[PDB]
C-alpha cells in the first residue's frame, strides 16, 4: 500500500493547502477518500508502532478531525475504535419493547448502505444468531431485518456465509421444532430477495425441499404457505438454468424429490419442459440421453400425472411419459363412485353416534372417504354442528390435497351430471357460494387440481364453464387487490414506510383463519399469535400466473375463454407488478399453434390488446418509442402497423446499436439495476417483436422477409461503417423467435440468392474468394448483395450457436442438393456451413459426419455436371483441413463409396484420402 | 515548525571521512526528525530540509552549484545525496566552499516565501578544508563574505548554524562566534546526537 498511496498523494492531490470542507451531506466520501485512506494507514502504522505513526496528515488535517448529519455518518469502524459512537449512529434493534409493535423505522439503501460495505458484513448477524442459540425467549420486536434482506453487494460477496450459517443452524430441527428461526426469515429473505446466483438458488430449493421433507412436519401446521412459496423458486425463472446444473442434484432425485409436494412437482416438470423446450433437446435422440430426464420421470411414475390418453398430446416437444399411460386407472374403474358414496353415508350414520371414536379411527386421512362430509354441511342449512373440526384441526392437515382433488372431481362430474339446468341454477346460486365463508384454502390450492383432472379426456369440455363460473365468482375479494395498488408503484425499491402499510393492510382486510366463524361452546380469543406477519396472502400472483399459463397455453380450442381473460386482469393487472418475463411466458403458447391459429388469431387481435396490457402494469419510465408503436396500434390497428413497421424495426435495433456508445444509457436504464432484469439492456429487444403483428396474416413469411429487409436493402439510417453490430444485433433478435420466422429465412436465402443465374454465365465477377469474403464492405464497392446475405446467415450462427446447428442438416440434405450445378456455388454453401464444426465436435457429435456426407454429395454433384474444374487446389487443401482437424478417421469408408467414383485428376487429387 | 539545513561541503577535500561522521553523526540527525528512514509521501510538513554539497574551483571552471532538494520527504534523497554526492575535487587544499554558505543563506529566503504560517529556523553546515576567498555569490544578486555570511546567518535570522567537523579543529570557530545571536557552534563532540544543533 505503500507505492500506492505514494501515487495518489502525488497525482490527486496536488496542493499546497487544505481546501474543500466539502460538508456535502447527500454525498461526500468521493471527498474525505484521501482523508480516510490517511487515516487507515495511519490505523495500520500504529498497529505495527513504528514508522513515526505515520505523521503529517497536512493534507486534509481539516478533514483528519471532521469526526467532531445522519447522511454524514461515513463510519470508519473498520479500522479500530469507532465501534462505541459511529456504531451506535446507526439504528440498532429494539430492546425496550418487546399493529404498530415496532418502533425505528428502517434505513434507506442510497442514504448511507451504499457505502459501508467493508465495516457492516456479519454485525447483525451475530446478533441474531446469539438470540438464535438459546431461542426465541421474547416475541422478536427488530423487524429491521427488511433491511438486512435489502443487502444485494451484501450477499454478491458472503453467499457462501449465510449459506454455512443456515446449515449451522439446521440442528434447530432437534434443538426445538425448526419453527422460531425459519419462518422468521425464508419469506421475506426470499421476497425482498430477487436476483441471485442461479447454482445458489438451485442449492436453496434444494434445502427447502428437505427441510419441507426431514424432518417430520406433522407438528408445523402452517408450513402450508412454505410450499408456495417454493413455487417461485422453481417457476419464475426455469429457462436454460436447469440443464447446467445436472450434476448438482445427480443424488438429490434418488433420495427424496416426490415426498409430498405433487403439485410442486407437477408445476416442476411443466417448467422443465417449457425449458427443454429450447433447444431442441428431443429431436436428435429418442432415449439415450433422456437419463437425464427419465430419472426425473421416476418421480412422476410415482403418481403418473398428465394423462390425457392420447386425446390433445400436441402441446408437448416430445411426450415420453406416453408410454407409462395405463398407470393412470382414472375414475378408480368408473365403479368405485357409488362405492364411496355408500361408504361415506354409512360413515355419516355412524358418525352420529361415534364422534369421540372416528376421531381416532379416522386416521390415514382416507381422501374419498372424509371430505365428502362438506358436501353435507351447509347443504341442510348449516349442520355443521362442529364435530368435524376437530378432526380437520387433527389430521386434515397435510392430505387435505388429495381431498380437494377429488372434491374438484366430484363438483365436475356434479355439474355435468346436472344435465338441464333444473340445478345449474341452484349450483350457481348456493353451491358456489357457500365456498366462500370460510374456507382454509382461500380460492388458492383448487386450480391445479383442476388442472390436472380438467384436460383429462373423459368430460374435458365442460369443465371449461366450471373455469368460467370460477373465475366469474370473485366479487368480494379483487377489491382488496384493486385497491392494493398503493403499496408497488409508490414504492417497490425505495421503502420508507411499508412497515405500517403493510401492518393497516393486514388488520383491515384479514380477520382470522384458525377459528370458526362461529363461536361454539368455548373459544378462548387470546390473540397472540402475531409474531412475524409481514405478507398475508399476496404472493399467490407467483402462482396466479400458472393460472393463465394452464387455462390459455394448455386451453385454447373454446375461443370463448377470451371473453374470459380479458375480464381477469382487468381486475387483477395491477397484481403483476412484481416480474415480468413474458418472452419465456409465451414463446411455448405459438411453438406449434401458428400453422392452426390464423383463424383464431383473429380473436388474438383482441388478446393482443389484453397481453399488452399485462404490459401496461409498469410505471418505471423505461418506454420512450415503443410508445409510438402504442399510440399507432389504439385505433384501426388493421390500417397503420403493416409497412412501416420495417422502419420501426430499425429504430427498434437502433436502440441496440445504441447500447454501446450512444446516448440510450440515460433516461432508458432506472431503478435501480437490481430487480428489473437488468444484465444488459439487450433484454428489452425481445419484448414485443413476436406479439407485434401476430394477430393477422402476418407471420410465417412477411415477418421473415421484413426482419431481414435491413439488409438486402439500403435502408436510409442505416450508416455503412457498423453493419456488422446491425447484423449481429439482428441475430440476437432472431434468436428469441418462433421456429417458422427464422426458418422462412433460409428458404428464402437458398431459394434465389445463391441460384439467380449462376450456372451458365453470371459474369466475369465470378471469382468466389473476393465476393464471399466480408470486410469488403469497407470500401463502397465489392458489396453484391448475395455476399451480404451470407453474413446474415454467420450472424444469427454468431448466436444461435447452442442447439439450432441440428436445423442445417436436414435443411441441407435436401434442400442444397438439387440447386448446385458449378463449383462456387459450392464455395458458397461451404462458407455457409463451414467455420462452425467445431460446434459439433463439441455437442453435435451425430450431426457432423451429416456435415461431411453433405459436403461429398455437392463434391460428387459438381463433379457430375462441369467441363472442367477450375480452383481444384482450394477444395483440395478445404477438404484436408476438414479431414485432418475435425472428422478424425471416421467417415473414412463412408466417402470411400464415392471417392472412387471421381474424375481420375481429382481421384490423383484426393489419393491421400484414403488413410 | 523544525525548519532545518543539511549542508556539506568537505568532498572535494575529504570524503571518505564524510563516510565515517555519516556512520555518527550525519544519519542520527536525521533520526530526530523521522521514526526511520526506509518511502513516504512528500509535501509542505514544516520538517523537511535540503542537502547541499558542492566543490571548489580547482577542477570545476563550469559549475558552483546544482542544489535541489525542496522537501525530499527527509528519507529519499537525503539518503541518496548522503551516499551519492561526489568524489571529485582536485587542485590544492587552500580553499573548497565559502561562497556556497552566502547561497545556503538565499535557501533560508526562500522559506519566507514558502514556510508562511514561528518555526525556530536551524542550519547545519559541514567543511573539512579552512575556507577563504574574494568572490560572494557569482550567481545571484545577494553578495557578501563570510564575516556577511554568519552576520546575517545569526542576527538577521536567529537560525541556530553549528559545523560538525572532523575531530580536528581549524582556525574557523574561533570568528564564528563574533555574533551577538548565540551561534551555538558546541555541536562538534563524539558524544551522541545533540537534540538540536
Amino acid at each position: 500500500f505503500l507505492p500506492v498511496m505514494k501515487l495518489f498523494d502525488l497525482l490527486y492531490p496536488e496542493k499546497e493547502c487544505i481546501p474543500v470542507p466539502d460538508i456535502n451531506k447527500p454525498q461526500s466520501t468521493h471527498a474525505f477518500a484521501m482523508t480516510c485512506i490517511w487515516i487507515h494507514l495511519n490505523r495500520k502504522a500504529q498497529n505495527g508502532d513504528s514508522t513515526l505513526q505515520i505523521p503529517i496528515p497536512h493534507s486534509l488535517k481539516l478533514h483528519h478531525e471532521f469526526l467532531q448529519i445522519a447522511l454524514l455518518c461515513n463510519a470508519y469502524s473498520t479500522n479500530s475504535e469507532c465501534f462505541t459512537l459511529p456504531m451506535g449512529a446507526l439504528v440498532e434493534t429494539i430492546y425496550g419493547n418487546g399493529a404498530s409493535v415496532t418502533p425505528l423505522p428502517m434505513n434507506l439503501l442510497d442514504s448511507l448502505t451504499v457505502h459501508a460495505k467493508m465495516s457492516l458484513i456479519h454485525s447483525i448477524a451475530t446478533r441474531v444468531i446469539k438470540l438464535a442459540h438459546t431461542k426465541s425467549s421474547v416475541a422478536l420486536a427488530p423487524a429491521l431485518v427488511e433491511t438486512y434482506s435489502r443487502l444485494l453487494v451484501y450477499m454478491e460477496i458472503e453467499s457462501l456465509g449465510i449459506k454455512g450459517f443456515i446449515s449451522q443452524l439446521l440442528p434447530t430441527v432437534f434443538k426445538s421444532h425448526a419453527w422460531g428461526i425459519l419462518h422468521t426469515l425464508l419469506e421475506m429473505f426470499s421476497h425482498r430477495m430477487h436476483h441471485i446466483q442461479p447454482h445458489y438458488r438451485v442449492q436453496l430449493l434444494s434445502h427447502l425441499h428437505t427441510l419441507a421433507a426431514v424432518a417430520q412436519t406433522n407438528q408445523n401446521q402452517l408450513h402450508l404457505c412454505v410450499e408456495s412459496t417454493a413455487l417461485r423458486l422453481i417457476t419464475a425463472l426455469g429457462s436454460s438454468e436447469v440443464q447446467p446444473q445436472f450434476t448438482r442434484f445427480l443424488n438429490d432425485p434418488k433420495t427424496v424429490l416426490s415426498a409430498e409436494s405433487e403439485e410442486l412437482n407437477r408445476a416442476l416438470i411443466l417448467t422443465l419442459a417449457r425449458a427443454t423446450h429450447v433447444t431442441d433437446f428431443f429431436t436428435g435422440s429418442d432415449s439415450i440421453q433422456g437419463t437425464w430426464c427419465k430419472d426425473i420421470l421416476q418421480t412422476i411414475m410415482n403418481f403418473t400425472p398428465h394423462n390425457w390418453a392420447s386425446h390433445t398430446l400436441s402441446c408437448f416437444p416430445a411426450p415420453l411419459q406416453a408410454f407409462f399411460k395405463q398407470n393412470n386407472v382414472p375414475q378408480e374403474s368408473r365403479f368405485n363412485l357409488k362405492k364411496n358414496v355408500e361408504e361415506e353415508y354409512r360413515k355419516w350414520k355412524s358418525m352420529t353416534d361415534e364422534n369421540e371414536i372416528i376421531t381416532q379411527f379416522s386416521v390415514q386421512g382416507f381422501p374419498p372417504l372424509f371430505l365428502c362430509l362438506l358436501w353435507k354441511m351447509l347443504l341442510e342449512t348449516d349442520h355443521i354442528s362442529q364435530i368435524g373440526y376437530k378432526v380437520l384441526e387433527r389430521i386434515g392437515a397435510r392430505a387435505l390435497v388429495a381431498h380437494v382433488r377429488t372434491f374438484a372431481d366430484f363438483l365436475v362430474y356434479e355439474f355435468s351430471t346436472s344435465a338441464g339446468g333444473q340445478q345449474l341454477n341452484k349450483c350457481i346460486e348456493i353451491l358456489n357460494d357457500m365456498v366462500w365463508k370460510y374456507n382454509i384454502v382461500t380460492l388458492d390450492r383448487l386450480i391445479l387440481c383442476l388442472a390436472m383432472r380438467s384436460h383429462e379426456g373423459n368430460e374435458a369440455q365442460v369443465c371449461y364453464f366450471i373455469i368460467q363460473l370460477l373465475l366469474l365468482k370473485p366479487n368480494d375479494f379483487r377489491n382488496r387487490v384493486s385497491d392494493f395498488v398503493k403499496e408497488n408503484s409508490p414504492e417497490h425499491w425505495l421503502q420508507s414506510d411499508w412497515h405500517t402499510k403493510h401492518m393497516s393492510y393486514h388488520k383491515k382486510y384479514p380477520e382470522k383463519l384458525y377459528f370458526e366463524g362461529l363461536a361454539e361452546q368455548v373459544d378462548p380469543p387470546v390473540p397472540i399469535q402475531s409474531p412475524y406477519l409481514p405478507i398475508y396472502f399476496g404472493n399467490v400472483c407467483l402462482r396466479f400466473l400458472p393460472v393463465f399459463d394452464i387455462v390459455i397455453h394448455r386451453f385454447l380450442e373454446l375461443l370463448p375463454v377470451s371473453k374470459s381473460l380479458e375480464t381477469l386482469l382487468d381486475h387483477l393487472g395491477g397484481l403483476y407488478k412484481f416480474h415480468d418475463r413474458p418472452v419465456t411466458y409465451l414463446y411455448n403458447t405459438l411453438h406449434y399453434y401458428e400453422m392452426c391459429l390464423r383463424n383464431r388469431d383473429h380473436l388474438k387481435r383482441k388478446l393482443v390488446h389484453a397481453i399488452i396490457g399485462s404490459l401496461k402494469d409498469n410505471r418505471p419510465q423505461g418506454w420512450c418509442l415503443s410508445d409510438t408503436y402504442l399510440k399507432h396500434a389504439m385505433n384501426a390497428r388493421e390500417d397503420n402497423p403493416w409497412v412501416p413497421e420495417d422502419s420501426y424495426y430499425c429504430k427498434l435495433i437502433g436502440r441496440l446499436v445504441d447500447t454501446m456508445a450512444g446516448k440510450s444509457p440515460g433516461p432508458f436504464p432506472n431503478c435501480d439495476w437490481r430487480f428489473n432484469e437488468f444484465p444488459n439492456p439487450a433484454a428489452h429487444a425481445l419484448h414485443v417483436t413476436c406479439v407485434e403483428l401476430m394477430a393477422l396474416a402476418v407471420p410465417g413469411k412477411d415477418v421473415g422477409n421484413a426482419l431481414l429487409n435491413v439488409v438486402l436493402k439500403s435502408q436510409p439510417l442505416v450508416p455503412r461503417e457498423n453493419i456488422t453490430a446491425w447484423m449481429n444485433a439482428i441475430g440476437l433478435i432472431i434468436t428469441a423467435l418462433p421456429e417458422p420466422y427464422w426458418i422462412v429465412l433460409h428458404d428464402r436465402i437458398v431459394n434465389v440468392i445463391s441460384s439467380s443465374s449462376l450456372t451458365s454465365e453470371t459474369e466475369w465477377v465470378g471469382y468466389p474468394f473476393r465476393l464471399f469474403d466480408f470486410t469488403a464492405c469497407h470500401q463502397s464497392y465489392s458489396e453484391m448483395s448475395c455476399s451480404y446475405t451470407l453474413a446474415l446467415a454467420h450472424a444469427v450462427w454468431h448466436h444461435s450457436s447452442i442447439g439450432q446447428l441440428s436445423l442445417i442438416p436436414k435443411f441441407l440434405t435436401e434442400a442444397l442438393l438439387p440447386v448446385v450445378k458449378t463449383e462456387f456455388q459450392l464455395l458458397y454453401v461451404y462458407h455457409l456451413v463451414g467455420p462452425f464444426l467445431q460446434r459439433f465436435q463439441q455437442e453435435r457429435t451425430r450431426c457432423m459426419i451429416e456435415i461431411g456426407v453433405a459436403f461429398y454429395d455437392m463434391l460428387l454433384n459438381v463433379d457430375q455436371c462441369s467441363t472442367h474444374l477450375n480452383y481444384m487446389d482450394p477444395i483440395c487443401d478445404f477438404l484436408y483441413h476438414m479431414k485432418y482437424m475435425f472428422t478424425g478417421d471416421s467417415v473414412k469408408e463412408q466417402v470411400e463409396k464415392i471417392i472412387c467414383n471421381l474424375k481420375p485428376a481429382l481421384k490423383l487429387r484426393l489419393r491421400f484420402i484414403t488413410h | 515548525v523544525a525548519d532545518v539545513v543539511f549542508v556539506i561541503e568537505g568532498t572535494a577535500n575529504l570524503g571518505p571521512y564524510f563516510e565515517e561522521l555519516r556512520k555518527h553523526y550525519l544519519l542520527p540527525a536525521i533520526e530526530y526528525f523521522n521514526g526511520g528512514p526506509p518511502d513516504f509521501g512528500g509535501d509542505y510538513g514544516g520538517t523537511q530540509y535540503s542537502l547541499v554539497v558542492f566543490n571548489t574551483v580547482d577542477c570545476a571552471p563550469e559549475s558552483y552549484v546544482q542544489c535541489h532538494a525542496p522537501t525530499s520527504s527527509a528519507y529519499e534523497f537525503v539518503t541518496w545525496l548522503d551516499g551519492i554526492k561526489f568524489m571529485g575535487g582536485g587542485g590544492e587544499s587552500c580553499s573548497l566552499i565559502a561562497e556556497g554558505l552566502s547561497t545556503a543563506l538565499q535557501l533560508f529566503d526562500d522559506f519566507k516565501k514558502m514556510r508562511e504560517q514561528q518555526t525556530h529556523r536551524v542550519c547545519l553546515l559541514i567543511c573539512n578544508s579552512p575556507p577563504y576567498l574574494l568572490p560572494a555569490v557569482e550567481s545571484t544578486t545577494y553578495s557578501g563574505c563570510t564575516t556577511e555570511s554568519l552576520v546575517q546567518k545569526i542576527g538577521e535570522r536567529g537560525i541556530h548554524f553549528s559545523i560538525v567537523s572532523p575531530r580536528k579543529l581549524p582556525a574557523l570557530r574561533l570568528l564564528f562566534e563574533k555574533a551577538a545571536p548565540p551561534a551555538l557552534l558546541e555541536p562538534l563532540q563524539q558524544p551522541a546526537d545533540v537534540s538540536q544543533d
